């Protein structure tokens, strides 16, 4: 129905996605280089209030 | 509700507590008189139609029937609730039927959640979700306003406020405007509603 | 340790600004702002006790 709509190896790319009283918060972090050794905080990115049930999630692929 | 997303506009506060569409008044956390210095990150707004003696449920953190099946206010909510008497848009005789309200779920709310499923839940031993009847109540149930009804069984026309006290960049602020800057003075100064005195 | 004494009472003299003691908030300016005044006094008396 879409009741909100956004439009804006060798890299490491960190993400943290967390629900709090429906304000979808999103954090990030990218760097260049299993998880290497280091620490890096990530900063706040994006926070919305969808107020949408989550319980499962599905990460999306490239093909041609 | 739409939860409309006000940001990047002056509010002048002092407008909507005045007249027939704006009458009655709860806010918590922030006084409404002294809105009209303050600032807010973002201002959240919804409106809607719910019977005047369930308006009592729209507070921080309460429980009750649209309270647990609508919607729920978080118990640290900052912000005013704002209604209106709406027999003329909202009644007709012998019932108005374009509002629902929910009497059964299956769930307890959770604070600015949103369901619109009509799945018919069960109330007994007997299989719904499709099945009408006995065990089987509707769940958008009507309250048929009426403009002959008394105060309580009004339809009423709510609007809700959230304001954001965050200390992140306000966008939003009162009618009132800046001044110059001076530095390397002992000044007091006033920034987005943060009142100090210092060099 | 008389040093360390007096460095450690004053520093956890200053901290205790921060602690809200039930109050909204740990300013008192914000209090002044936010509400009017008669609410104000009860939160200002609660910090300044
Ligand atoms: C958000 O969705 C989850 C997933 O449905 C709900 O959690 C429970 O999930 C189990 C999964 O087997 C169901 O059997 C339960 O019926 C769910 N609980 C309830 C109370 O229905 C969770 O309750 C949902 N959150 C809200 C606020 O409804």
């Amino acid at each position: 129905n879409c009741t909100f709509e956004y439009v804006s190896f060798k890299n490491l790319r960190e993400f943290v996605f967390k629900n709090i009283d429906g304000y979808f918060k999103i954090y990030s972090k990218h760097t260049p280089i299993d998880l290497p050794q280091g620490f890096s905080a990530l900063e706040p990115l994006v926070d919305l209030p969808i107020g949408i049930n989550i319980t499962r999630f599905q990460t999306l692929l490239a093909l041609h | 509700w739409n939860r409309k997303r006000i940001s990047n506009c002056v509010a002048d506060y002092s407008v909507l507590y005045n007249l027939a569409p704006f009458f009655t008044f709860k806010c918590y956390g922030v006084s409404p008189t002294k809105l009209n210095d303050l600032c807010f990150t973002n201002v959240y707004a919804d409106s809607f139609v719910i019977r005047g003696d369930e308006v009592r449920q729209i507070a921080p953190g309460q429980t009750g029937n649209i309270a647990d099946y609508n919607y729920k206010l978080p118990d640290d909510f900052t912000g005013c609730v704002i209604a209106w008497n709406s027999n003329k848009l909202d009644s007709k005789v012998s019932g108005n039927y374009n509002y629902l309200y929910r009497l059964f779920r299956k769930s307890n709310l959770k604070p600015f959640e949103r369901d619109i499923s009509t799945e018919i839940y069960q109330a007994g031993n007997k299989p719904c979700n499709g099945v009408a009847g006995f065990n089987c109540y509707f769940p958008l149930r009507s309250y048929s306003f009426r403009p002959t009804y008394g105060v309580g069984h009004q339809p009423y026309r709510v609007v809700v406020l959230s304001f954001e006290l965050l200390h992140a960049p306000a966008t939003v602020c009162g009618p009132k405007k800046s001044t110059n800057l001076v530095k390397n003075k002992c000044v007091n100064f006033n920034f987005n509603g943060l009142k100090g005195t210092g060099v | 340790d008389v040093v360390n004494h007096n460095a450690q009472a004053l520093n956890t003299l200053v901290k205790q600004l921060s602690s809200k003691f039930g109050a909204i908030s740990s300013v008192l300016n914000d209090i002044f702002s936010r509400l009017d005044k008669v609410e104000a006094e009860v939160q200002i008396d609660r910090l300044i006790t």
